[PDB]
RNA sequence: UACCUGGUUGAUCCUGCCAGUAGCAUAUGCUUGUCUCAAAGAUUAAGCCAUGCAUGUCUAAGUACGCACGGCCGGUACAGUGAAACUGCGAAUGGCUCAUUAAAUCAGUUAUGGUUCCUUUGGUCGCUCGUACUUGGAUAACUGUGGUAAUUCU
RNA sequence: UGGUGACUCUAGAUAACCUCGGGCCGAUCGCACGCCGGCGGCGACGACCCAUUCGAACGUCUGCCCUAUCAACUUUCGAUGGUAGUCGCCGUGCCUACCAUGGUGACCACGGGUGACGGGGAAUCAGGGUUCGAUUCCGGAGAGGGAGCCUGAGAAACGGCUACCACAUCCAAGGAAGGCAGCAGGCGCGCAAAUUACCCACUCCCGACCCGGGGAGGUAGUGACGAAAAAUAACAAUACAGGACUCUUUCGAGGCCCUGUAAUUGGAAUGAGUCCACUUUAAAUCCUUUAACGAGGAUCCAUUGGAGGGCAAGUCUGGUGCCAGCAGCCGCGGUAAUUCCAGCUCCAAUAGCGUAUAUU
RNA sequence: CUCUCGGCCGAAGCGUUUACUUUGAAAAAAUU
């Protein structure tokens, strides 16, 4: 007996049909849109959305005045507004089902970086995040799949330690400036 | 097993202790005492997890051996000594007194008391027998056996005991129209007036209890604990007034709190 | 297994002793010797040919004298 | 200069004769601060001598700004000696651990089990 | 994501299987830059085991005459710390395994008004009308004498 | 007197009894010492019995996988019941005597099997289900095989003893010592599994006991079992190429974005690494934090499978000639091979990807 | 659905008894 936790999930489901042109092409398109490493990122997103839709489904079957349906539903809607996928007016349980994969890929950090004019391309944004140039509030974020919340979005900066941000030039600049 | 067990694992430990899942392999096995190990706080958990005074078991020990902690007006040096319901914990160096009373949710709340109130505790009688030359004995839920009590006192009644003497003072009889708390089961920690008790021979007697907010619920008689004559309690009551909040209303409360303090 | 201490080398010796032996097929069906000590008694020194005295342990099978003997090189 | 000490969850243990606290350290440019410096800083904050305070468990956050540790400021040095875990007293040279390994002393024990009487003191 | 595709024929529609497909488990092949977690001699042999280790323990409080110790002040019975040994307690927990075992174990449920229960916790402990301002005999540790090839032997 | 749903309960009175292998009715210690010559305050060990806790141990009810190529089974030696007893901590065929002739069974008894410890659970799944659960929590069982004990509150204990069987070490030939299904490690077995590492710093447990001890446990090491995150480049100027907006009958001409080739350049940005220090920590390591060095493609070079159909991707080139081979299946090969071995090219998955097996 | 004892009410019986449904108290944590 040890003091260790063996709890862990798989965070994606591999598709049933491995080769269908519609699917492959679609996922490729998605990838190209939001600058992702492989199919598995897309699949992760798909899995999460699927989970959400399951949750929403298993609530609608209960009575309108059933407490569980109310409370849990309200929580779920809150969670989906707090990330910035749904809208405050469309905060009813049925609207959850009409969500798309891309609407969750839009709230990824990379995409935010791209949109906010900190980067020039999606790949460029990704790289900027990876190299530790992008911070959120004050915390430096290395992970690009970091889902940006609605309230936290209004301050995504360039991190004081980076060359683009505060100052102190990088390595290449140091090397070139110390030639003669 | 060949004999009695001396160990308890953290996973098998009772939930209302609010222990972790990763700090160690073993929970602190409560020493045999006045309370059943399922429904009690060991002194260690209360001292280091609730109050945070100590950080480790060693630190806890270093307090218990310096003889600062008094449970029911008596110095206990054992770190695993079980303090249960209605139990008075006194630290004199800080000048702080706590009584173990169940929270609304079913856990042991850190409930601070006045030094005036800390002089007495309440006891549910478990059994009354007459033994040796016509001497009747009460036996309370805290294993405290009191010789020569009031002949009016019957089973399932609550008595007030002054801790300095160890003698009974005055009692509340179990009757419809008395304020109660639950000591075990689903409704644990909930407070209300007794509505109606129904008897079942050869089984547990189901007792109905009405809330302050009109929420009627039921329990077993072994789990009920009388407190108040009519409506007003004989002891202080936790910050949550014993009325169990539903989830939605709790959420609402939380939201309100968030709003108010920014 | 690392060799640094005499304690480490003792662990190695122990490992070499209790080991699953790979039985090499050629060795097992014949009978062989390693030389521990070699002595030479020439019949005639001018001939430069004499009697050899190879002393060591028989390892393969039961060594029969009627059979020939081959020295490796 | 650019180092800043803030004190979070602060509590006085009168049953232990100490001042228990959480410490946030801001050091935006530099590395993690050596413990001595932080001890000094805390001393200068709380008016007391640096000799009596102990700090432990400093984990710097990802990115490189905040560092969060636990620190306790005892009343007297004697009280500190009497209450603190002995390895934290060894970091200030107040305690010395025996240089023997576990294995050796196990072996010795097992040897001395075998012989009776005064001969337990001879075998080592 | 309540999903099917190839294969019986000159061609067709069927029954029907075989094959594909996706997981999840053990093994294994090739390959492997970083980082957070993380199973791991179960399966076959509940087969055998070199060596080392895993249960020991003292307070103001049972017994100190080991100069073993610096040390009191000296007729100061016992200043103190204290190896040992007697005593008390622990070793019936933990850890390991899954061989046996099929209403057996086990689970939920009930009983003990049919029993025992270290310790803790509470009660009780001049309720008996009949040398004590202190009882006896040993035995360790210690000294010394030994035996046996050898043992945690005596 | 008092109490339960109910006592042959507790409590009361009377007559007695009370084991010598005997039941309680303190021949014990520590701390401060103080009061009318005599009295005392805290605490430690105790102690018959009550309670209590930790339990245990016996019962009740209902709930298991396969098999009829197991249909009758159980009773002479207890089978089912009655009475009396013995034993047992207690209730009982638990045992003994004496009686009766029962009890179970197609609602599957009994017998046999199980690649059967039981649960909590896991995997898969629309709904229903099917399969797994040796594995860290609870319960059970056994320490080579069986059997019997001592001490103890508690054991039919095995890091106790006593035997016999099976193994097996040292022997001076007389005897002595065994028990890793504890933690390492070894052999053997196999398709199949880690270091004779450091530490009681945590979690806890045991102990006369704040102090001692603990291969319980923690920490490292091995670790592609498995799960989470996530690099292997980004950008600008050029030279083309598209797709657009404005102007021209159209050709066209412009300043509008996007795309690769760049056998073109260009500087910036970084981690892998290398490596002071700090931190972490029982002591370390790792991570995190940070000085310096660290990136131009012959590198700091990405792999495994496949490319007729199923099934995403070549009637490309060379070799082979029903040979070698491939191919889950359908089939490919007998001289133009889209299927073999290569080269080139492309596709799928991507730090993973094949293959065999159990299973959904 | 009701006569008996107590403070219009609580005890006393129920009602042929189930099966069924709903509710109530219990059903260890971890996992889910």
């Amino acid at each position: 007996p040890v003091a260790r936790s063996w709890v862990c999930r798989k965070t994606y489901v591999t598709p049933r049909r491995p080769f269908e042109k519609s699917r492959l092409d679609q996922e490729l398109k998605l990838i190209g849109e939001y600058g992702l490493r492989n199919k598995r990122e897309v699949w992760r997103v798909k899995f999460t959305l699927a989970k959400i839709r399951k949750a929403a489904r298993e609530l609608l079957t209960l009575d309108e005045k059933d407490p569980r349906r109310l409370f849990e539903g309200n929580a779920l809607l809150r969670r989906l507004v707090r990330i910035g996928v749904l809208d405050e007016g469309k905060m009813k349980l049925d609207y959850i089902l009409g969500l798309k994969i891309e609407d969750f890929l839009e709230r990824r950090l990379q995409t935010q970086v791209f949109k906010l004019g900190l980067a020039k391309s999606i790949h460029h944004a990704r790289v900027l995040i990876r190299q530790r140039h992008i911070r959120v509030r004050k915390q430096v974020v290395n992970i690009p799949s970091f889902i940006v919340r609605l309230d936290s979005q209004k301050h995504i900066d360039f991190s004081l330690r980076s060359p683009y941000g505060g100052g102190r030039p990088g390595r290449v600049k140091r090397k070139n400036a110390k030639k003669g | 097993a060949r004999g009695p067990k001396k160990h308890l694992k953290r996973v098998a430990a009772p939930k209302h202790w609010m222990l972790d899942k990763l700090t160690g392999v073993f929970a602190p096995r409560p020493s045999t005492g006045p309370h059943k190990l399922r429904e009690c706080l060991p002194l260690i958990i209360f001292l280091r997890n609730r109050l945070k005074y100590a950080l480790t078991g060693d630190e806890v020990k270093k307090i218990c051996m310096q003889r600062f902690i008094k449970i029911d007006g008596k110095v206990r040096t054992d770190i695993t000594y079980p303090a249960g319901f209605m139990d008075v914990i006194s630290i004199d160096k800080t000048g702080e007194n706590f009584r173990l009373i169940y929270d609304t949710k079913g856990r042991f709340a850190v409930h601070r008391i006045t030094p005036e109130e800390a002089k007495y505790k309440l006891c549910k009688v478990r059994k009354i027998f007459v033994g040796t030359k016509g001497i009747p004995h009460l036996v309370t839920h805290d294993a405290r056996t009191i010789r020569y009590p009031d002949p009016l006192i019957k089973v399932n009644d609550t008595i007030q005991i002054d801790l300095e003497t160890g003698k009974i003072t005055d009692f509340i009889k179990f009757d419809t129209g008395n304020l109660c708390m639950v000591t075990g089961g689903a409704n644990l920690g909930r407070i209300g007036v007794i509505t109606n008790r129904e008897r079942h021979p050869g089984s547990f007697d189901v007792v109905h209890v009405k809330d302050a907010n009109g929420n009627s619920f039921a329990t077993r008689l072994s789990n009920i604990f009388v407190i108040g004559k009519g409506n007003k309690p004989w002891i202080s009551l936790p910050r949550g007034k014993g009325i169990r909040l539903t989830i939605a209303e709790e959420r609402d409360k939380r939201l309100a709190a968030k709003q108010s303090s920014g | 297994l690392l060799l640094d201490t005499q304690q480490e080398a003792g662990m190695l010796l122990r490992q070499l002793a209790n080991q699953k032996q790979q039985h090499l097929a050629f060795r097992d069906r014949r009978a062989y010797l390693f030389a521990h000590a070699v002595d030479f008694v020439p019949s005639e020194e001018n001939n430069l040919v004499g009697t050899l005295k190879i002393s060591g342990y028989v390892r393969g099978q039961t060594l029969n004298v009627n059979r020939l003997l081959h020295i490796v090189g | 200069d650019t180092v800043t000490i803030r004190t979070r969850k602060f509590m006085t243990n009168r049953l232990l004769q100490r001042k228990q606290m959480v410490i946030d350290v801001l050091h935006p440019g530099k590395a993690t601060v050596p413990k001595t410096e932080i001890r000094e800083k805390l001393a200068k904050m709380y008016k007391t001598t640096p000799d009596v305070i102990f700090v432990f468990g400093f984990r710097t956050h990802f990115g490189g700004g905040k560092t969060t540790g636990f620190g306790m400021i005892y009343d007297s040095l004697d009280y500190a000696k009497k209450n603190e875990p002995k390895h934290r007293l060894a970091r200030h040279g107040l305690y010395e651990k025996k240089k023997t390994s576990r294995k050796q002393r196990k072996e010795r024990k097992n040897r001395m089990k075998k012989v009776r009487g005064t001969a337990k003191a001879n075998v080592g």
